[PDB]
């Protein structure tokens, strides 16, 4: 469906 | 952000948007709504092709020329693209950023106006995994506040079923109902747009051609509104001329070209019939007579009714014809109809009314059975007519059908249109409706128990009156009573059946030549008045086909033919001679 | 199929609503007529105006697949329009166009492929050669009167016996090479 994903940047 | 919103006022300068003609009252209300201190968001609600997108864009066009009030002057109009707004918004907060950024510039300008075409798409534009955060909930506080002005556009189907479900968003907007313009107004619109269409196709449209396109579209083109209907015929007519060979190319679009375009769009015969089709009508009656012997009155009714339709003398609100071919068996009630379609080269819509004996199955002609969730909905008779507007509609054995079927044909024979359950409308103005029944054959045949034989052949009509309601019979063009076949007619029928047999034999290579005297014998042996001409087929089958069957499979008749059929006067029997 | 094609060239040469729809029954050459228009261009059997034109066959199944996001479908679909908008001669052949009316990607929303191409089809930016059946044309298509307006139906009727034998003779080399057989002239009839 239409799902929002929150990315994580590398430290 | 400019990728999402296209400045319509810029397009007006270069001519991107076509000019808006008239709509003084529709546009005026929009200005009043926009001027409003509160809820200054007009909504253009109307059917497709009524200028909903030409008003919002036309307003921008009028601004550049200075044909608007001073207040509306110096105000730009932006067209939103939902597709670009929702492009690559995978991460949380991307959509909100793009939408809020747009609203911020609108509030700052204080003279900008947003145009959202097909506004029913903002209800769930940004919803994710059942989320209720959407453009509608975000824009809502900015419309109620009155900071920004938004112009919408949506069809009645979409507005009532999608946009008006959110009672809050709709409250903010102000529905401006747009009604399709009259025929007089439409021609003025075409004149305004004619320079653009003329330039694109390098053609000139005569004033008569414009009036004809509008008048002819309404008369024939159905299910489409007038502004689009006329512009469709005009644009298509220009293309037809531009791409035809340079030799014989005609820059001007005469009124005759318009008629040809409307005919193809509606799949009907064109007005001002050509010489080629004139020959067909001249010999249409004489061709059917060759195939069908006797009952010339029936052929005269069908051909004359067709001529009126092709000559412009039609009813204009009824089909080409409605004839109830009531007659005895084997008199050619169905053969004439099947040959008519071949003579005219038009689809034959054959409905056997023997199946529609009860009401549950009568609802298949205008709708689907209850609970049929299958997408293959629609009526069998409405869909068929839509596919082939020019055709022959044959309802064989109409008496057997439930009386409720006569109620369905009333509008067909009087108003010329039948509506499907979904609301689609079929046009019967070009279909030749023909019904075949044997209602009065037995009544006239019936013998009288009396010293003096009764004056029969009158009661047949009285029986027809009982079976068919008076309203149904009044709409009918003519009730043709097919007479019984005579001896002379039967002789011609034997020839007609021999020719068909010859064609079958020709495929196998056999050649058959029946003596003229032998043909008379076959006619006399099988001639029956009550049974029409069908017994002639049986004598042809018993006397000729049965002996040849054994010989074709095995014997001299495998190939080469050379048959010589004749009778013996002494024995009153046939003599078959085969010599390969 | 020159009578049907000629009508399609007329529609494709229009200022606005230049999107011919090849409505017909099943098996009557709806797809071949559109793909045939490309074959004719390569050989130069089409008018000058139609020359230097490319026909792109959209695959809604491949396009919709793999989105798994709010804007993946819109991003890829809008990009396609930019390609067709920049190239005036580009034509898009959306077979089984009835599908776009139904929500292609949207769920509980109305941001579909149909509602996205309507603005472009109205202004004549891009041409679209649709193909759909009569059953689908009535019950799936024509339910959105807006989209139906953009498309000009072109009824495709079943061919005659004589017309089809010519077709088989034309396609006979393709099947002959595949099966290494020679079809007799009498056999096809
Ligand atoms: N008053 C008018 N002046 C000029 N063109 C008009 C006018 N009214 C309608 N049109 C034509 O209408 C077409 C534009 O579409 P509209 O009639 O605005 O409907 P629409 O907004 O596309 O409808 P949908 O598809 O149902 S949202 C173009 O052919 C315009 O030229
Ligand atoms: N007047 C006629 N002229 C020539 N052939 C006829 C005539 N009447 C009947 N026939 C033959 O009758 C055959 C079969 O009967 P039909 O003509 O279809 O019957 P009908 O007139 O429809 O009456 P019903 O339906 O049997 S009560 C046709 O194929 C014709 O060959
Ligand atoms: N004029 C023609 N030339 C070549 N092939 C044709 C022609 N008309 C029909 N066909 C054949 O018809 C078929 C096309 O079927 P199609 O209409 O696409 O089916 P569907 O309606 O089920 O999608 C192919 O086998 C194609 O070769
Ligand atoms: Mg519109
Ligand atoms: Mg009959
Ligand atoms: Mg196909």
């Amino acid at each position: 469906e239409k799902v929002r994903d929150a990315l994580k940047p590398p430290s | 952000t400019e990728n999402f919103t296209t400045n319509l006022n810029q397009l007006a300068r270069v001519g991107g948007i076509d000019p808006l003609i008239g709509r003084e009252k529709e546009l005026e209300r929009a200005i009043q709504v926009l001027c409003r201190r509160r809820k200054n968001n007009p909504l253009l609600v109307g059917e497709s092709g009524v200028g909903k997108t030409a008003i919002a864009e036309g307003l921008a066009w009028r601004i550049v020329q200075g044909d608007v009030p001073e207040v509306m002057a110096d105000c730009t109009i932006y067209s939103l693209d939902i597709g670009s707004l929702l492009a690559g918004t995978k991460y949380r907060g991307d959509f909100e950023k793009r939408f809020k950024a747009l609203l911020k510039q609108l509030e700052q300008d204080t003279n900008s106006i947003l145009f959202i075409d097909e506004i029913h798409t903002i209800i769930g534009a940004g919803a994710a995994s059942g989320g209720q955060v959407d453009a509608a909930n975000l824009i809502k506080p900015l419309l109620s506040s009155g900071k920004i002005r938004v112009i919408g556009s949506t069809t009645y189907q979409e507005f009532s079923n999608i946009f008006e479900k959110d009672r809050a968003l709709a409250r903010r907007f102000q529905k401006i109902d747009i009604t399709e313009p009259s025929i007089e107004e439409t021609v003025q619109i075409i004149n305004g747009l004619k320079p653009k269409y003329e330039a694109h196709h390098d053609v000139r449209y005569t004033a008569k051609a414009v009036r004809a396109a509008v008048e002819l579209a309404v008369k024939y083109i159905n299910d489409r509104h007038l502004p689009d209907k006329a512009i469709d015929v005009i644009d298509e007519a220009g293309a037809r001329a531009r791409l035809m060979p340079v030799s014989k190319r005609k820059k001007t679009v005469n009124v005759a070209d318009i008629e040809s375009v409307v005919a193809r769009i509606a799949r009907i015969p064109e007005k001002s019939v050509s010489q080629s089709d004139r020959d067909t009508l001249k010999n249409l009656g004489d061709r059917l007579k060759m195939l069908v012997f006797g009952q010339d009155k029936a052929i005269e009714a069908l051909t004359e009714a067709i001529k009126m339709a092709r000559a412009g003398l039609g009813h204009e609100h009824k089909p080409v014809g409605s004839f109830l071919f009531a007659g005895p068996t084997g008199v050619g009630k169905t053969e004439v109809t099947v040959q008519l379609s071949k003579a005219l080269g038009i689809e034959l819509l054959r409905f056997d009314m023997s199946e529609y004996m009860e009401r549950h199955t009568v609802s298949r002609l205008i709708g689907a059975p209850p609970g049929y969730v299958g997408f293959d909905q629609g009526g069998l008779l409405t869909d068929a007519v839509i596919k082939h507007p020019h055709a022959v509609l044959l309802l064989d054995e109409i008496e057997k059908a439930h009386p409720d079927v006569f109620n369905i044909l009333l509008q067909v024979m009087d108003n010329g249109t039948l509506t499907d359950n979904n609301g689609r409308k079929a046009d019967f103005r070009n279909v030749v409706l023909v019904m075949t029944t044997n209602a009065g054959v037995r009544e006239t045949e019936r013998k009288s128990i009396g010293l003096i034989h009764q004056d029969n052949s009158t009661d047949a009509m009285e029986e027809i009156k009982k079976i068919f309601t008076p309203e149904f019979r009044n709409r009918l063009d003519n009730i043709i009573w097919f007479d019984h076949l005579s001896t002379d007619v039967i002789h011609q029928v034997v020839d007609k059946f021999i020719v068909e047999l010859q064609v079958q034999l020709d495929q196998k290579g056999v050649s058959l030549e029946v003596s003229q005297e032998a043909r008379n014998w076959l006619a006399e042996k099988g001639y029956d008045r009550a049974m029409g001409a069908r017994p002639m087929a049986r004598v042809i089958q018993d006397n000729l086909k049965k002996p040849l069957a054994n010989e074709l499979l095995f014997g001299s008749l495998v190939d080469g033919g050379q048959v010589t059929v004749a009778l013996d006067k002494e024995k009153n029997e046939l003599t078959y001679g085969f010599q390969s």
